[PDB]
């Protein structure tokens, strides 16, 4: 037998990061958030050690 | 990433102040003026000796 491991195509995420026109007009709302995509990028490590 | 940084531009219209409307300062500086009139109150009674 032979599995192929082709398919795994990691997206790479170009968001603009640049705030507000040029440097910001405003700065509060820059959505404060991520570390939760990236504890969601652990959340798919520990859902597959448990899925497999 | 956006940011809640307040964003006024000039925003309500652009036109100065409320805020001179060029209230007008008339010459009075200038020097009042000199009230130079003059009384021949002598010449009026012509006081001659026709007595010769």
């Amino acid at each position: 037998y032979a599995s192929s491991p082709g398919g795994v195509y990691a997206t790479r995420s170009s968001a603009v990061r640049l705030r507000s026109s040029v440097p910001g007009v405003r700065l509060l709302q820059d959505s404060v958030d991520f570390s939760l995509a990236d504890a969601i990028n652990t959340e798919f490590k520990n859902t597959r050690t448990n899925e497999k | 990433m956006s940011t809640r940084s307040v964003s006024s531009s000039s925003y309500r219209r652009m036109f100065g102040g409320p805020g001179t409307a060029s209230r007008p300062s008339s010459s009075r500086s200038y020097v009042t003026t000199s009230t130079r009139t003059y009384s021949l109150g002598s010449a009026l009674r012509p006081s001659t000796s026709r007595s010769l």
